[PDB]
């Protein structure tokens, strides 16, 4: 229906279209100012003339929250699961701590390398019963 | 005029005791508790 | 000499070489395509 | 405990030794005796000379009696084994603490009595709801 | 040595320094832990100060009432509440010069006055007291009611009349009594109060003690109440263009259920508060019949809790009657919590569906109750924590609660102190990130930039009651939902009353609103974290496995193992309190700042300022600040020269507690070894001996000063500035 | 040195610093109040933090933005350094125990055990971030006040 | 006074009596380590309490444990 | 109209009844 009534497109906003023709310039282009006149227009904004974002889950914004979201958990669950992956692969060699002071890298960068299918790699560690641990074999404190 | 109210003569006295009365009494009393002492 | 070879890959030195390179990807990125709020 | 014998060591005098309470309701004594005339410091501040051969020195509480008997063996050659702490009452009562039995606390010796030995572990301390209401605590039953 | 302070722990008697005290002081309601203290004792002790303290509240009601019936405005104020300022108590202090008494000379008052704040003028014009007798009347009821307390404690302190234990430990007629006579019949009787009193008085028709037995509060009398038919207490409910207190556009009606808020006064209808308190009272009343007593039929609430078990819980609740009955820290603990849920309620509901007539156009006393309401229920949370923490620590039984839901907590406690610090860090790290963002990028004279998330899913929620200013056309804001043609009485008054563009009622929200929500949330969850990881690791740990054996409070451990410095469940909760002051910082600036702008008509200042944090530091901050520190000035002095001079009072208490917090003791007691040695060397001074050897303040004595110190300077001086800063651009 | 710089900060900008007309006459800043108005504590917090911190506050779309950016940020690490001043390593090192066991439950914990800092460090770095808030906010301050006197 | 305990996880090292301040503890000979013999708290009159004995205790969590209580001039330190 | 000033005296003798009161409770709670 009417979602976000209160809510104007920037291309129809009264506030943003007076201050998109005043737009600063970030980089060392001139057109940058035009430019964010250009690029925000599309979204939605207020009455004071900037863009809001709107994250409840629909489709029509999902460039605004969802293509980040996947994009961060993507590279996140890379850097985790290298380091995790990292972690395990000391705890073999001489010197479990020294290994995690002096890092060696041709074992950190061979592990990084091997991170952009960490998904699959860690659903096989939950199926086979690597990923997690057993409640019983953790050391906790007296209740 | 301070005391438009009713018992103008009452606030005076009331704020003065007030003033010389518990904390006066409140640190006596722990150094009445005090004085018990006990020499063995 | 591996002495050095040891030390450049410390801690420190390759915490702080990960951060610059990370620092140039996105300062780079942000250079010739910034002012993302978010994806068109 | 019946003569306190000893010379007292060559101090110009300090403002942290004893004071008006540590002369009324009590004060501890040391007594020792030196190979020769060397210079220690004071547990209540200073350098002092120690008199050659019995020495005797007054100080406010027990623990800087210690302090000094824990320097004296442990920075001279002629180490300091003999130094002996009483502490003296308002009535001139002395009474033998440092060392209790002859022997320093810290080797094992014949003739001692267990006080404070439990039979148990701590994780095996009884639990706060069985004793509460009674003066006791999980540690004095 | 031991002396007689205190009588009720030899401990802290035989202490011979100026500790003795101290701890005497702070273990003076500690009932448990004195000397020989029996089970019976502890209650009838409790009981008797339960007695004392109902007297104590209704002394201290009873002189707000004395101060507004002898030195108050109360009959000028009831003339044009919307002009004349109410008046609290009048001042009597001979410091005064010329610009203060020239000032305080304010409120229709002829002597230099204090203006009143606490929003109780409203309350008793709105019951019906319309002259200074009945309040005084009423004053000397509670004079008399106290007394009466005061006597049945002291009666209650006698062998004869002394409650047996089992008596105290009866939880079935405890809540049948409290709910169908103390909650049931206390509305019930309230009702009758309002609709007796309140409603004729808001017709002009004055009933009192004097005729109220004659003259029926509708034309028809309790017949009608008997006959089937009650549409004629609806009748013709007085109309939109009622006046209060006259006899104008006022009906028949007692009982209604229209809904939505008096158009002159911007407040509830009296009627309908009366229904509610009828409703409500019935409710509470057959709530009263649950549990069995003396008749056979009813429930028993160890059955009902030991028959609830679960395949997934063990146990269940299987011995936890027999636990919470004899633990009074659980008790106390519940209820604390309950208490301070309800009074964050009281005020979240007070600031949007006032009660009382003319209290929402009064801004200052308004602004003052919710934030009073706010700090009260913030340190009652920290109270159900705390007593929570020495449940464990004095009361938990391993082997009474074994298996049951609460050992299962314990058993998992590393899981939720994790998941919670996993929370905190999620809120924190994104919500500061996003206000640095904001500011950095406002400050490089790009406002195009900001990260401003819409908060969807709460205005959702203000659609799906009758917010259409959104749109979203759900539930109540779609007119063709179900919920709409149930011919209900109140949703007339309801939707009017929501979407008026003037009152408090479901404010319009914006990214502001949404950021500074997320930073509630994260003041929520870290303040509860603290005060969970403090009860939970109140019996032992890996650190300290033997917690349990210390007991509660307790300076630390040592210096070995790495450290043990606050290491107790006392200084789990000394620290909670710094969280809690902040969210409550948190909280009363958000509150504060959209209500200035809602009250100027300039909502766009905060929707538009409150997504950055320089817009907090300045256009809240330094902007409101004008007339707070200019009080006093060296041109001269204005009303606000009390609140200009207890800001200042409030931030040097706030600097004082730093020194206790920061500096510990060691180096005081070294610092006081050295004055102790210069008197007792100075002549005419040795002669002045000491019987109390003069020490240091402990390590727990210091961190309570020092947080107390901190608590005093951040209650006054936001206090002084939210008083101040309220009543010069609307008071 | 806060208060010996606050005093030399008001008393140059009150009784010194100044414009000065061609015929003669001196004008002042803070037109000499500082004989008549810093006598006062509430004279300091208006006339002299109040008064002369707008230009910091202000500073948001000029080239000084970066000293109000400057000022909140030692605000920041003042009111951070207070976590560790007010508090003890006994608390922490038994929150880092859920949060080993929280490693431990996945398999990651670090070969290196996690320790909480020092009583001593625990110290070291509540003074270190007080004093570094503390001198960034009056840094900011001082330099977005002086560069907007003309 | 202070309460000080012994448990029988002790191992009998004198380490907690090398370190302690005034004269405290003792050595007593038992029969359940190979020193064969266990720590001993006859002057407890003598204990300030400074945990110098727990922070010297090589035993998994101490084997000797010090329960703060009512201070006296001599638990206090006090000199002066 | 306002209070009368015989009544703010009775005020007092009246308050003389909780003091009272309250000094028995509390030398009751003492023990
Ligand atoms: C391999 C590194 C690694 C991994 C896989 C994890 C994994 C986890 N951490 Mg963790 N942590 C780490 C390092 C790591 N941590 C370090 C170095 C610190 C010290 C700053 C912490 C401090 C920390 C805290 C305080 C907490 C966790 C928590 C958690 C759990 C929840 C995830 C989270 O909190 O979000 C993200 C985690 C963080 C923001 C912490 C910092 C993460 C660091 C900076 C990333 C490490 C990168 C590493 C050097 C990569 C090595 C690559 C190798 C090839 C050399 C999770 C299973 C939480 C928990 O208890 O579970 C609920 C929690 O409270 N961690
Ligand atoms: C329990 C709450 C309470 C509080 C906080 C106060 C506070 C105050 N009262 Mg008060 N008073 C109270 C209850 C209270 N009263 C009740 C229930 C009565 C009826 C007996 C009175 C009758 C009363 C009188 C007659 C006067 C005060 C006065 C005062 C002020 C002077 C201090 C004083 O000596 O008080 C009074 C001590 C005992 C009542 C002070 C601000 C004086 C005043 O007006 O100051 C300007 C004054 O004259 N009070
Ligand atoms: C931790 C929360 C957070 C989040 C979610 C963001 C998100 C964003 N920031 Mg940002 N930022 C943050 C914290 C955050 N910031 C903080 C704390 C600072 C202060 C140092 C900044 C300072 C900052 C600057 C100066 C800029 C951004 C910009 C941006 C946008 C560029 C995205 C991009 O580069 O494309 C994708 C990247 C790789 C694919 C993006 C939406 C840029 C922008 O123009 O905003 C639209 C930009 O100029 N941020
Ligand atoms: C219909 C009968 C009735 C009523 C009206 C009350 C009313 C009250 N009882 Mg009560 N009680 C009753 C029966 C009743 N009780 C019975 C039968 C028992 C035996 C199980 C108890 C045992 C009991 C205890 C142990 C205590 C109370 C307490 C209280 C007071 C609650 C505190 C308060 O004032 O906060 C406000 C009240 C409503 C908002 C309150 C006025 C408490 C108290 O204050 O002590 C005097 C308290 O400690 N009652
Ligand atoms: C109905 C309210 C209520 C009641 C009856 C109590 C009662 C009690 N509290 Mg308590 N407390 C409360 C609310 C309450 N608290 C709240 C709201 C907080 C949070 C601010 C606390 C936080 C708190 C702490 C941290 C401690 C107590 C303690 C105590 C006990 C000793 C109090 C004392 O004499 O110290 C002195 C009284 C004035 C100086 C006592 C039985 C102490 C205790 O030992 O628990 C058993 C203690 O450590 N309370
Ligand atoms: C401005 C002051 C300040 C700040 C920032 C914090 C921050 C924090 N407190 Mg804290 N606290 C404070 C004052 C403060 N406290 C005070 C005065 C007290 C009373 C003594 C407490 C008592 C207290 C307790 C008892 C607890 C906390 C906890 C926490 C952490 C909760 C996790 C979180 O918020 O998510 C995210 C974290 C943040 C938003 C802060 C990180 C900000 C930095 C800038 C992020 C970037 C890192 C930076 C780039 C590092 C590089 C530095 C380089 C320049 C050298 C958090 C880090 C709880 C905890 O430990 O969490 C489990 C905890 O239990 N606090
Ligand atoms: C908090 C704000 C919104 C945030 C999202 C909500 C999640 C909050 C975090 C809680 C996580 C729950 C972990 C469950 C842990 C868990 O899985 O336990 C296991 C449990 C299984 O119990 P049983 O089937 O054995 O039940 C038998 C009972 O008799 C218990 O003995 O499942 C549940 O309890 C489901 C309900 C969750 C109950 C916990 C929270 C309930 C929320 C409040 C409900 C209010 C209902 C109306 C009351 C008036
Ligand atoms: C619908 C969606 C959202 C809603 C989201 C919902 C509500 C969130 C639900 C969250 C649920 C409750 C939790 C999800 C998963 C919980 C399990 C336990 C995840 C476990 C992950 C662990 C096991 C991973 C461990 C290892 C993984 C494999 C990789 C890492 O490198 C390293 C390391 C951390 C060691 C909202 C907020 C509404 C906005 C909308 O636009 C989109
Ligand atoms: C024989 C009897 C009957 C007749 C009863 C008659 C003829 C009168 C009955 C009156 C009754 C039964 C109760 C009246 C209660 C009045 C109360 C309880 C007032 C309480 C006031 C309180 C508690 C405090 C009020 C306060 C004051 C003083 C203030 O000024 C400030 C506000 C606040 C603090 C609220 C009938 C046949 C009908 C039924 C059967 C029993
Ligand atoms: C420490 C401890 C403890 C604890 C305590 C506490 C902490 C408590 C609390 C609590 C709380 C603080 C709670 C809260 C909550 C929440 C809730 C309870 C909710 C909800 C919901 C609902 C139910 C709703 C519904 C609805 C809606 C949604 C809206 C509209 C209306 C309706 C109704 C529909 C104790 C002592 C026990 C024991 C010991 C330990
Ligand atoms: C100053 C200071 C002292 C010394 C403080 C002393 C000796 C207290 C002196 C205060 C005197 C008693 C006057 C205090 C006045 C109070 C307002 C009186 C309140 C008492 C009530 C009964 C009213 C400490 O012992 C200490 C210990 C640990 C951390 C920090 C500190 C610390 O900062
Ligand atoms: C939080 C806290 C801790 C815990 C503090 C910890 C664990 C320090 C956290 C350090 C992290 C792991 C490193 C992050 C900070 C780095 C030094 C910054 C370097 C960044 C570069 C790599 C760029 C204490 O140990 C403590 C001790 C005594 C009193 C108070 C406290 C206290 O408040
Ligand atoms: S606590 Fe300190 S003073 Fe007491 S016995 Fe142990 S080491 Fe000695
Ligand atoms: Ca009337
Ligand atoms: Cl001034």
């Amino acid at each position: 229906a009417d979602d976000f009534a209160n809510l104007t497109p920037c291309s129809e906003n009264p506030a943003y279209l007076a201050k998109s023709k005043n737009f600063l310039n970030t980089t060392n282009d001139p057109n940058s100012g035009k430019i964010r006149a250009e690029r925000y227009a599309s979204a939605l904004c207020g009455p004071e003339g900037y863009p809001h974002l709107i994250v409840d889950g629909r489709f029509t914004h999902a460039g605004d929250f969802l293509i980040p979201s996947i994009l961060f958990l993507y590279i996140a669950g890379w850097i985790g699961w290298v380091g995790r992956s990292y972690l395990i692969e000391i705890r073999e060699s001489k010197n479990p701590e020294m290994q995690e002071v002096v890092i060696n890298v041709p074992l950190a960068i061979k592990k990084m390398l091997g991170g952009f299918l960490w998904p699959l790699a860690a659903v096989g560690e939950y199926t086979s019963g690597k990923l997690v641990m057993k409640d019983s074999e953790i050391p906790t404190s007296p209740r | 005029m301070d005391g438009s109210y009713a018992a103008s003569y009452l606030p005076w006295i009331l704020i003065p005791m007030v003033g010389w009365l518990f904390p006066a009494v409140t640190m006596g009393l722990l150094f009445i508790h005090i004085e018990s002492e006990g020499e063995g | 000499m591996d002495g050095l070879k040891s030390f450049l890959s410390t801690a420190p030195v390759m915490i702080m070489a990960l951060l610059t390179f990370t620092a140039g990807i996105l300062i780079e990125f942000n250079r010739f395509y910034p002012d993302l709020l978010f994806h068109p | 405990m019946t003569e306190l014998s000893g010379q007292p060591p060559k101090f110009g005098g300090s403002t942290g030794g004893l004071l008006s309470k540590a002369n009324r309701e009590e004060k501890y004594a040391i007594t020792w005796t030196s190979a020769s005339e060397q210079v220690f410091e004071m547990p209540t501040g200073g350098a002092a000379i120690m008199n050659e051969g019995e020495n005797l020195l007054y100080l406010a509480r027990k623990e800087q009696c210690l302090a000094l008997g824990t320097q004296l063996r442990t920075k001279f050659k002629p180490k300091i084994q003999d130094y002996k702490i009483y502490r003296v009452y308002p009535s001139g009562e002395v009474q033998y603490l440092h060392p209790a039995d002859g022997v320093f606390p810290e080797k094992v010796n014949e003739g001692r009595e267990a006080q404070g030995t439990k039979t148990r572990r701590i994780g095996q301390n009884p639990e706060p709801v069985t004793i509460k209401f009674s003066g006791k605590a999980p540690y004095e039953v | 040595m031991a002396t007689k302070f205190p009588k009720f722990s030899q401990d802290l008697a035989q202490d011979p320094t100026t500790r003795r005290i101290w701890y005497g002081i702070a273990t003076a309601h500690d009932f448990e832990t004195h000397d020989g203290m029996t089970e019976e004792n502890l209650y009838q002790k409790i009981f008797a100060s339960h007695f004392g303290h109902i007297a104590i509240i209704f002394l201290w009601t009873s002189g707000t009432l004395f101060h507004v019936a002898w030195q108050g405005n109360f009959e000028q104020w009831i003339k044009d509440p919307l002009n004349i300022r109410p008046i609290a108590h009048a001042i009597w202090d001979p410091h005064f010069g010329e610009g203060a008494v020239n000032a305080f000379t304010q409120a229709g008052a002829s002597n230099p006055v204090n203006i009143a704040y606490s929003g109780v003028y409203h309350w008793f014009y709105t019951i019906g007291m319309t002259t200074n007798q009945e309040l005084y009347s009423g004053a000397v009821f509670l004079l008399v009611l106290a007394s009466l307390f005061l006597f049945a404690g002291w009666l209650h302190l006698q062998p004869k009349f002394r409650p047996s234990l089992a008596w105290f430990k009866n939880a079935e007629s405890r809540l049948n009594h409290h709910l169908a006579g103390l909650f049931g019949v206390s509305s019930l009787a309230w009702a009758g109060h309002l609709v007796h009193v309140a409603i004729p008085e808001a017709r002009g028709q004055h009933v009192g003690w004097d005729n109220f037995l004659s003259t029926p509060p509708h034309p028809a009398g309790l017949m009608p109440f008997f006959t089937g038919n009650w549409g004629v207490y609806a009748a013709d409910p007085d109309t939109a263009g009622h006046i209060f207190g006259t006899s104008e556009g006022a009906g028949t009606a007692i009982l209604t259920f229209l809904g939505g808020f008096h158009p002159q006064t911007e407040s509830l209808w009296l009627t309908d508060i009366a229904h509610h308190h009828l409703a409500i009272a019935v409710i509470f009343i057959i709530a009263g019949h649950m549990y069995r007593t003396n008749w056979g039929i009813g429930h028993s609430i160890k059955e009902i809790l030991n028959a609830h078990k679960g395949p997934l819980t063990g146990a269940g609740h299987t011995n936890l009657y027999d636990t919470i009955n004899n633990s009074l820290h659980f008790q106390l603990g519940l209820a604390l919590a309950s208490l301070g849920v309800i009074t964050s309620l009281v005020a979240q509901h007070m600031y949007s569906l006032p009660s009382y007539a003319f209290i929402a156009q009064d801004h200052t006393t308004q602004a003052a109750l919710y934030t009073h309401h706010q700090y009260i229920a913030g340190f009652l949370m920290v109270g159900a924590f705390a007593h929570g923490a020495i449940f464990f620590v004095r009361d938990y039984d391993p082997v009474a609660n074994k298996d049951n839901v609460l050992a299962r907590m314990l058993e998992h406690k590393e899981a939720l102190i994790s998941h919670l610090s996993w929370v905190s860090l999620f809120l924190g790290f994104h919500t500061l990130g996003l206000y640095v963002h904001n500011d950095v990028v406002v400050a490089f004279g790009t406002p195009e930039k900001q990260i401003l998330i819409e908060p969807v899913f709460a205005q959702w929620i203000q659609a799906t009651s009758g917010k259409a200013l959104y749109g979203f056309d759900v539930l109540l804001s779609n007119p063709d939902s179900i919920a709409s043609t149930t011919g209900a009485a109140w949703l007339p008054g309801w939707l009017d009353a929501i979407n008026s563009g003037t009152n408090s009622l479901f404010l319009t929200i914006g990214p502001g609103d949404f950021l500074v929500h997320h930073a509630i949330a994260l003041g929520l969850h870290t303040t509860a974290l603290i005060l969970i990881k403090g009860a939970l690791d109140a019996r032992g740990s890996k650190l300290m496995p033997d917690k349990k054996d210390f007991g509660y409070s307790f300076p630390c451990d040592g210096p070995g193992r790495g450290g043990t410095c606050d290491i107790s469940a006392w200084d789990a909760f000394y620290l909670a309190m710094f969280w809690m002051l902040n969210t409550l910082g948190w909280l009363t600036f958000y509150w504060h700042w959209k209500h200035l702008g809602v009250w100027s008509g300039n909502v766009a200042q905060f929707n538009e300022n409150s997504t950055y944090l320089m817009g907090w530091f300045r256009d809240y901050l330094w902007a409101n600040s004008a007339q707070l520190i200019n009080g006093y000035n060296p041109y001269g002095v204005n009303n606000l020269s009390v609140w200009a001079w207890m800001f200042l009072f409030g931030h040097l208490v706030w600097a004082t507690g730093f020194m206790f917090l920061i500096s510990w003791r060691g180096y005081w007691q070294e610092l006081i070894e050295t004055i102790v040695w210069a008197h007792e060397r100075t002549p005419l001074a040795n002669l002045v001996r000491w019987k109390d050897k003069p020490v240091a303040l402990s390590i727990v004595q210091a961190r309570l000063v020092g947080l107390a110190h901190f608590t005093v300077g951040y209650v006054l001086t936001y206090a002084a500035f939210l008083i101040a800063s309220t009543a010069g651009k609307f008071g | 040195l806060s208060i010996v710089i606050f005093h030399f900060s008001w008393k140059m900008q009150s009784d010194v610093w100044g414009t000065v007309s061609p015929d003669g006459s001196v004008t002042h800043v803070t037109l000499g109040n500082f004989a008549q108005s810093a006598i006062t504590i509430n004279g300091w917090l208006r006339d002299f933090l109040w008064a002369q911190a707008a230009n910091v506050i202000n500073s948001y779309g000029s080239a000084l933005s970066a000293y109000g950016i400057m000022f909140l940020a030692g605000h920041f690490v003042f009111a951070f350094s207070l976590m560790f001043l007010f508090s003890g390593r006994g608390y922490w090192q038994e929150l880092i125990e859920s949060i080993v066991w929280a490693h431990n439950k996945l398999n990651v914990a670090p070969a290196i055990q996690p320790r909480a800092l020092s009583i001593i460090q625990g110290r070291a770095v509540g003074v270190a971030h007080y004093l570094l808030g503390g001198i960034v906010t009056t840094w900011a301050f001082f330099l977005a006040r002086s560069l907007s006197i003309g | 006074s202070h309460s000080v305990k012994i448990y029988d996880t002790c191992i009998g090292c004198t380490q907690c009596v090398r370190a302690c301040p005034l004269d405290v503890l003792e050595m007593v000979p038992w029969d359940g380590c190979k020193a064969a013999q266990i720590a001993s708290s006859p002057r407890t009159e003598d204990c300030v309490g400074c945990k110098r004995c727990e922070t010297a205790c090589p035993t998994d969590f101490l084997s000797i444990r010090v329960y703060l209580g009512a201070e006296t001039t001599r638990s206090m330190g006090l000199a002066y | 109209m306002a209070l009368s000033d015989t009544q703010i005296l009775a005020a007092l003798v009246v308050a003389l009844l909780p003091a009272f009161l309250a000094f028995r409770l509390s030398t009751e709670l003492y023990k």
